[PDB]
């Protein structure tokens, strides 16, 4: 099969900028490369076909280039609606194969996450089991790491994490972290902490509580 | 009866180009000059590397009689890859079918082959070109992704075409789905708006298309021929199409709804391999505003006085009725192997009598297979079963028969004289001829003979000289005339009267005119269009009893009125003609008293 | 009756009816039945009235028994007649047909060679000998030839890529020869092993649409007498073997072919039909014309799916019949023999020539004089039996030219030559006696007891001037 | 005005099969191939194969040769795909897309999510998240142990939208877990009541969990 590779899986751009996405095939595909746009909701639109032919209805900002094995989609004067993932697809031979995808995200001034830690609800503790939830909200860029510290120890076993899409109004992202333990295990320890490491500050932001205390 | 055959407009194309295989009138929307469109599907072109791509020509009317090719497409074959053509335009027969509606010209190449994007193939999907003003777009509805004989790969889309009154295209392709055939209708607005030369199979919204059916229907040839007309009274033109191999070669004609391609009505042939459906036409022939259906079976075989079969062809005339039924009659050819009914052309109202008319071609009839065209006038009951005129091809060829009448188009007044005119093609001699309709003079003639009863003994009238002894009466002859269209307000008539016409050579004429003393009286007359009944009187008498012992048979007074056609000419050079339906003779009779 | 309006001249009186006469010199209305004229004083010598009559010119008796000499075979009698027919009159001719016990038989085997007939070829490897051995019991002069057809080798009936042109079954894959219209391979011959050889060497071709171009091959086999080898005075059996529909007429319009078939032979140096890509398929009307002209009996040997279609075709074609063919031609020998036996068991009349505008009535007298039927065919008869026919000919109106007509049994060379000559003149018309005293001092011509007046004179005796 | 409407989400147990549809409008369905594409959650695009609707002919990626079977109903302008011998690797979104030509696919359907689990429908456990005992305040809501997707969550009946962050669900011992945060002014809570409205239609569940301390 033909392998398609988009070197950069993600890039960041500001409004009006010119964006160029690169796509490379493992063989000569004789200009049968197409570009598609996928928006966060799952929508998929054809933008470019046969390397450089605009599909009916897509704007003139988009334009395509290439030959042989190397190709590129160009966005000029990027719009707010342009933020999406862009795939490249060869149609010269079956099976049709796609590239990994390139995600275009807005640029923003670095921001610090607002962090909040929540102990397990009383409703949950009667069920057995205890979830400690930590919310990191409105931070730029997306790269982030979280570590759970109990009584001076790291578990990294019952933790589960979720990431929000880039918000439309303000380009920041958000992160939710939940550590789940048994009630007996929860009852054995006293301190519970949520340590965030972000590019904006070298000193990890920390938020914690003590079960016995109030 | 009023077509001018003495001096028609004769156009010619390149030898061997089948110039005249298709013909249509061209009328621009800006009320500009009118032209003739002529297909020459075997004509060589300047397209690089294309042999006999064919072309469509626009022809001036009378200004010069010159024809110039219309540039629908100046290019050769596109390439899928180096030395790997995408399409094959040589011998594509461009101009095999040509239709026009106001500014738009649709011309098609039913033998255009193409490669497909996957394998190296050569599938005759057919293509068309649509030209509005500057804008020209390709229209290949059968160049889809449904490939091979199974699909539309051999569809030959454009084999037949027509416009609906609401700017829809009706296109026939007899090869789809293992030659089941197919009808496709697209809005001209879609055809041009969705056009994109980078996309070979265009997704047209609101397309209508017959669907693939069970294999029993293979090899039927739906779309061999098409016409349009309303047949469920909703004002939307519906689709009529010939299916000449259906019903195990009895032939059929399908009518589909022009709104959803739903099946509406069916006709079926009566004889095996008559090619019932080779041609079809839709026009209101009897003036009830309900379109009527004409179907040609040019190989139909009649039975003769000797009981022998003879291929003469046959046309069926189906008058539409409000109840949805049809009232059908047949119309047989006149010459054997002449293929009467190969072409059927609505003419409009040729004689401007209030009923549409129609021409039916026998392209291989006449002397030395020079071709014949028959004009049939309509009337309230249906179609007059006797042709009012016969057009005869005048040219002979040495390779393929002249085929005069193989294509025709009428119902356009190209000389703006008030009467529609007719185009006839003759592709075997690379000729196309225009016949202009002469204006029609209707005449009301009267003849009064008073006294009617004649008594020999009664002699109160005097002969020239001193004879003073004859039995007498008088004859009053009148003519009145009018017309429609471009005509002068004065006409020279030649009237002739003949007493006792019933008696023939070798038999005595009992009645003689007073002055001349002979039974024949001639007279020139002048009458103005729309004038009052202009009359004239004269006096006659009887011979002596001794001279004729025949007092029984009535004396008939005969009046004949002809016209001088050259004197009534027009700037066109087009002389008027008397209405053939009105008899140009009238007779009254007088009797002898008996005692 | 014959005193109606008009009829004031002998020739005028002749056309009103066939039973009417004319009278001369009244020793008005001289035109009436002959008996009435004698009642009113017209003498036998003076009465005038031609009547339809037959003259027998050649009436050699029908040949009885097996004839060692082809020249003494007589299968129809009479063989030449003159028929003088008065307008509106009818004369009945008696025609006698008898099939000789030993009559030669030509059989041309015309076969579909599209891909679905490969099995059919394997099973007829020895048909030539099998067939000629069975036909040896029925005739001492059997000859047979072979030809094959597929389709007009043009788009859209064949794939036109280079690969499929060279081998239309290359995709299958299977060895096929390029598509061809009609190949005349073996002219008629008595050498049956030669028939075996050429069949064994045959290879199939292919094409993409179901109906085939057999009609092109039928036309050629019927017209190309010299190259096919049809010999006079023998049966001409054309056996059309196919398992498919047939293209006809303007089907070729799809391929850009729009010049009608011309009914002429067009076999090139390779004995291939050269106009395959130039002329339309023949129409049914055209095939009828040339099959009758060349006296060729057509036999449709087709599969079950096609029988009803080809039976309807055979209804239109004189002498055509249909036999139900197995998918592998395993029973083609039986079909042929059955067809030949049915043929030798019938006699159907045929009337050719200038017959347009004539009225013909046929009555068949089979089984000696016992059976009378209003057909032109006697069936279920043993070879040697005689079939008699009563043919009536009527000429509606008088004509100025004689008609050459041929009456013959279908499928047999022997024919009766018939000339129809009109007789709508009177004997007295020729004796004009111009400028006779009787027509007022030479003012007319005494023709038949009535005056033909000169121009400018009127009256019975031309006694008035105008 | 071309539109491809795909059927709704499919749920199936391992080893079973599912059949999803894709109805076309705005063009002649029979004249254009229909392609199918697979996209695993958070992953790229994988091409399954195409079908010629009018003829039923299909071609598949070698991968899905035994997995998928494509069919088409020309009378309704609908294409069908059936996934057989299901596993957890077949859990993904499956798109249909018409054929532009030129080796491209011009119009895509919305996608049909396919989830392959043994779990059966289960109602959620909605837990309020209040802070521990100062201009803005963050409250939370935890929706745990519910199946299948979807669940719908709002704060004070959707009155609070700005400052809300509802996160996507995650698998957790073969059940879905979801969380949501709302941020309001410090002076408006607890003075005014904030409630987490959760609804799980698969279970006819509707909880309104207020947050008090
Ligand atoms: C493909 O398209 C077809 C046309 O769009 C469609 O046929 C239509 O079907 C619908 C529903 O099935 C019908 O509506 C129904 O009508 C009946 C009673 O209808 C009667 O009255 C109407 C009104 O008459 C006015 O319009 C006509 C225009 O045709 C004028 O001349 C007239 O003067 C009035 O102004 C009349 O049109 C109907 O006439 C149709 O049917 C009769 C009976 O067969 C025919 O004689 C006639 O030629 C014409 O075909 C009829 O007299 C009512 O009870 C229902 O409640 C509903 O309102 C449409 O009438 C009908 N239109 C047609 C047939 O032209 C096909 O169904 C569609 N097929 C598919 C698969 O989509
Ligand atoms: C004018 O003349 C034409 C030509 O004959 C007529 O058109 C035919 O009409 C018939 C009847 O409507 C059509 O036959 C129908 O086809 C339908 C489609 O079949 C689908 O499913 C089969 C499964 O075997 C597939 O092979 C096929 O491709 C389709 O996917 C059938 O569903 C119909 O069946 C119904 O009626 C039959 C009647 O016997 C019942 O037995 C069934 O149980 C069911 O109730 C039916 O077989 C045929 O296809 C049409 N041909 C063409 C070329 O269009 C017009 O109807 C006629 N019009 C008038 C006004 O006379
Ligand atoms: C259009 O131009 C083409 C050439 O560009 C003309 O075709 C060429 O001329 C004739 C066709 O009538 C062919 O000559 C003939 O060839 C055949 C076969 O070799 C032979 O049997 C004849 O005796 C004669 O020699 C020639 O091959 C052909 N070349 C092609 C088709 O490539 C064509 O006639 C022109 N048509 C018109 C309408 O102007
Ligand atoms: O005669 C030969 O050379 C050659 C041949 C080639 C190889 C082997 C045997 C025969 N025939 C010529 C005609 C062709 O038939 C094909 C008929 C198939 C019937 C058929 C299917 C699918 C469809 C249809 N209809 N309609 C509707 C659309 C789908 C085969
Ligand atoms: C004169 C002539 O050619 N005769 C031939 C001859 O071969 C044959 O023997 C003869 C018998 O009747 O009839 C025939
Ligand atoms: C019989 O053959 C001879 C030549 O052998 C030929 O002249 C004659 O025309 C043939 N018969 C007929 C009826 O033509
Ligand atoms: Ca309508
Ligand atoms: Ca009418
Ligand atoms: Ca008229
Ligand atoms: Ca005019
Ligand atoms: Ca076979
Ligand atoms: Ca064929
Ligand atoms: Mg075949």
């Amino acid at each position: 099969d033909i392998q398609m590779t988009q070197t950069t899986s993600s890039l960041s751009a500001s409004l009006g900028d010119r964006v160029i996405i690169s796509c490379r095939a493992s063989q000569d595909i004789s200009n049968y490369l197409s570009w598609y746009q996928q928006k966060p909701d799952g929508t998929v639109k054809l933008l470019i076909f046969y390397t450089s032919k605009l599909h009916s209805g897509v704007p003139s900002r988009f334009s395509g280039s290439g030959s042989g094995t190397d190709y590129s989609l160009t966005i000029s004067n990027l719009d707010q609606e342009d933020i999406a993932t862009y795939f490249c697809q060869q149609g010269n031979t079956f099976p049709y194969t796609f590239g990994g995808g390139t995600k275009v995200e807005m640029r923003r001034a670095d921001a610090a996450p607002t962090v909040s830690i929540f102990p397990p609800s009383s409703e949950q503790l009667t069920s057995g089991g205890a979830s400690v939830v930590c919310f990191l909200n409105n931070f730029y860029p997306k790269d982030i790491n979280v570590k759970w510290k109990i009584d001076g120890s790291e578990r990294q076993n019952g933790v589960l994490n979720s990431w929000t899409d880039q918000d439309s109004k303000d380009s920041t992202y958000s992160f939710s972290s939940t550590l789940t333990l048994t009630k007996d295990e929860y009852e054995r320890h006293n301190s519970y902490t949520c340590e965030a490491t972000h590019k904006t500050s070298t000193s990890p932001i920390v938020k914690s509580f003590n079960r016995n205390e109030c | 009866f009023n077509l001018d055959v003495d001096s028609p407009a004769e156009y010619s194309g390149p030898e061997g180009s089948y110039f005249g295989f298709a013909v249509d009138f061209f009328v621009p929307s800006a009320s500009s000059r009118m032209f003739l469109l002529v297909g020459a599907p075997k004509a060589n072109t300047t397209q690089p590397g294309i042999v006999e791509g064919g072309q469509v020509l626009k022809c001036d009317w009378s200004s010069t009689r010159r024809c110039q090719p219309i540039e629908f497409d100046a290019t050769g074959n596109r390439d899928y890859a180096k030395d790997d053509p995408l399409e094959f335009k040589s011998h594509q027969w461009f101009g095999a079918s040509v239709r026009s509606k106001q500014d738009k010209i649709l011309a098609c190449a039913p033998l255009y082959h193409w490669r497909t994007e996957m394998k190296q193939e050569r599938e005759p999907v057919g293509t068309c070109f649509l030209q509005d003003g500057t804008k020209t777009v390709e229209y290949a509805p059968c160049r889809s992704q449904d490939i091979d004989a199974d699909g539309q790969g051999f569809c030959q889309g454009g084999f037949s075409i027509d416009f609906t009154k609401a700017d829809r295209v009706l296109l026939g392709g007899p090869g789809s789905f293992y030659w089941q055939g197919q009808l496709i209708s697209d809005q001209v607005a879609e055809i041009v708006s969705k056009y994109d030369p980078n996309v070979y199979s265009i997704k047209y919204n609101n397309q209508l298309a017959t669907r693939t059916a069970q294999a029993i229907f293979d090899d039927s040839y739906l779309g061999y021929s098409v016409a349009v007309g309303d047949f469920n009274g909703d004002g939307i033109d519906d689709f009529v199409s010939g299916v000449p191999r259906a019903a195990r070669t009895l032939g059929m004609v399908y009518i589909y709804d022009g709104k959803n391609m739903s099946s509406l009505y069916n006709f079926t042939g009566e004889q095996m391999a008559a090619y019932f459906g080779f041609s079809v036409a839709a026009t209101d022939i009897n003036g009830d505003d309900y379109a009527d259906v004409f179907i040609g079976a040019p190989l139909f075989m009649d039975r003769g006085s000797d009981g022998k079969l003879q291929e003469v062809g046959q046309v069926s005339v189906s008058l539409q009725r409000a109840s949805g039924d049809f009232q059908t009659t047949k119309l047989n050819g006149f010459e054997v192997f002449a293929r009467f009914g190969s072409a059927i052309a609505p003419l409009g109202d040729l004689d401007q009598d209030g009923f549409n008319d129609i021409a039916i071609a026998a392209p291989y009839g006449g002397e030395d297979k020079k071709g014949i065209v028959y004009i049939f006038n309509g009337r309230s009951t249906g179609l007059n079963a006797v042709p009012s005129q016969i057009l005869e091809g005048q040219w002979a060829a040495r390779s393929c028969p002249p085929s005069f009448g193989y294509s025709m188009k009428g119902a356009t007044d190209i000389d703006k004289n008030g009467y529609p005119d007719l185009i006839v093609g003759a592709f075997g001699v690379d000729r196309a001829i225009l016949y202009r309709a002469r204006p029609v003079i209707t005449v009301n003639a009267g003849l009064e003979v008073y006294p009617s009863i004649l008594n020999q003994d009664n002699k109160t009238c005097s002969l020239p000289g001193t004879a003073l002894k004859v039995s007498c009466f008088n004859v009053r002859f009148c003519l009145k005339a009018d017309g429609k269209g471009v005509l002068p307000r004065k006409l020279n008539f030649q009237v002739e009267l003949l007493l006792d016409k019933l008696k023939q050579k070798g038999a005595i004429r009992r009645a003689l005119f007073l002055y001349s003393r002979s039974p024949s009286h001639s007279k020139n007359m002048t009458i103005s269009r729309g004038g009052l009944m202009q009359c004239e009187e004269l006096i006659a008498y009887l011979r002596d009893e001794s001279e004729f012992r025949d007092k029984l048979t009535p004396i008939t007074i005969f009046m004949e009125y002809r016209l001088d056609y050259r004197t009534a000419a027009d700037t066109t050079g087009l002389q008027p003609i008397l209405n053939q339906f009105t008899p140009a003779n009238i007779s009254r009779q007088a009797h002898i008293l008996l005692d | 009756g014959c005193a109606l309006g008009g009829a004031e001249t002998c020739e005028d009186c002749l056309l009103i009816g066939p039973q009417c006469a004319w009278c001369a010199q009244e020793n008005g209305e001289r035109c009436d039945t002959p008996a009435n004229l004698l009642a009113k004083g017209c003498q036998l010598n003076f009465i005038e009235n031609p009547v339809s009559q037959v003259e027998i010119l050649k009436n050699k008796p029908l040949s009885v028994g097996r004839q060692k000499n082809s020249s003494d075979i007589v299968q129809i009698a009479p063989q030449s007649l003159i028929l003088k027919l008065r307008p509106g009159g009818a004369q009945t001719l008696q025609v006698h047909v008898r099939q000789t016990e030993d009559y030669p038989v030509d059989l041309y085997y015309l076969m579909d060679l599209s891909a679905s007939m490969d099995d059919d070829l394997n099973t007829i490897k020895e048909l030539g000998s099998r067939l000629s051995k069975e036909m040896s019991k029925l005739t001492s002069n059997f000859r047979l030839g072979f030809g094959s057809f597929v389709e007009k080798p043009v788009s859209p009936f064949v794939k036109t890529t280079p690969e499929e042109i060279a081998n239309p079954c290359s995709s299958i894959p299977y060895f096929c020869l390029p598509t061809f219209g009609f190949k005349h391979i073996l002219p008629l011959t008595n050498d049956a092993e030669r028939f075996n050889e050429i069949v064994k060497n045959q290879k199939i071709s292919a094409n993409i649409d179901t109906p085939e171009g057999g009609f092109d091959a039928i036309m050629q086999a019927a017209v190309c007498k010299e190259k096919i080898g049809w010999r006079n005075d023998s049966l001409h059996l054309l056996v059309f073997v196919s398992d498919a529909d047939s293209h006809f007429g303007m089907d070729s319009k799809l391929a850009g072919i729009v010049c009608p078939n011309d009914g002429l032979c067009h076999l090139d140096s390779k004995n291939e039909y050269s106009m395959s890509t130039v002329l339309e398929y023949p129409t049914i009307g055209q095939l009828i014309d040339k099959l009758v002209q060349n006296n060729v009996l057509l036999i449709f040997a087709v599969t079950q799916e096609q029988v009803h279609l080809y039976e309807n075709y055979a209804k239109l074609i004189p002498g055509a019949t249909v036999g139900l063919l197995q998918k592998d031609s395993g029973n083609i020998l039986q079909l042929i023999i059955s067809a030949y036996e049915e043929l030798r068991s019938e006699v159907e009349l045929e009337v050719l020539g200038d017959t347009e505008g004539l009225n013909l009535s046929f009555t068949a007298i089979c089984n000696n004089g016992t059976l009378f039927q209003h057909q032109k065919k006697c069936s279920h008869m043993k070879v040697g039996d005689t079939a008699s026919f009563s043919v009536t000919v009527n000429i509606p109106h008088c004509e100025r030219r004689s008609r050459h007509i041929i009456i013959k049994p279908v499928g047999l060379g022997d024919a009766l030559e018939l000339l129809v000559s009109p007789e709508c003149n009177c004997d007295c018309q020729k004796e004009v006696e111009v400028n006779s005293s009787k027509c007022h001092h030479g003012n007319g011509s005494f023709q038949c007891g009535v005056c033909a007046c000169h121009p400018g004179h009127m009256g019975p005796r031309c006694e008035s001037g105008h | 005005q071309v539109q491809l409407q795909q059927s709704g989400a499919e749920l199936a147990e391992p080893g079973a099969s599912v059949k999803m549809s894709c109805k076309a409008s705005g063009y002649t369905f029979s004249s254009f191939w229909m392609h199918w594409v697979k996209q695993r959650p958070g992953q790229g695009l994988e091409w399954i194969g195409y079908i010629n609707p009018n003829s039923g002919y299909t071609e598949c990626n070698e991968i899905f040769r035994d997995k998928a079977t494509m069919t088409a109903d020309t009378s309704s302008s609908t294409a069908y795909m059936q996934l057989s011998g299901l596993t957890s690797e077949d859990s993904a979104v499956y798109y249909c897309a018409s054929f532009l030509g030129r080796g491209a696919m011009d119009y895509w359907g919305q996608g049909t999510s396919v989830t392959v689990s043994s779990a059966k429908t289960t109602a959620p456990s909605v837990y309020p998240l209040a802070p521990v005992c100062g201009s803005s305040v963050t409250l939370g809501c935890l929706v745990k142990g519910y199946f299948p997707e979807p669940v719908t969550l709002t704060w004070n009946s959707g009155s609070l939208s700005a400052g809300v962050h509802t996160f996507p669900a995650v698998l957790q011992s073969s059940l879905y877990t979801l969380s949501s945060s709302v941020t309001v002014v410090a002076s408006t809570w607890p003075s005014q009541s904030i409630t987490c409205n959760v609804a799980h239609p698969a279970s006819s569940t509707k909880v309104d969990k207020k947050i008090e301390p």
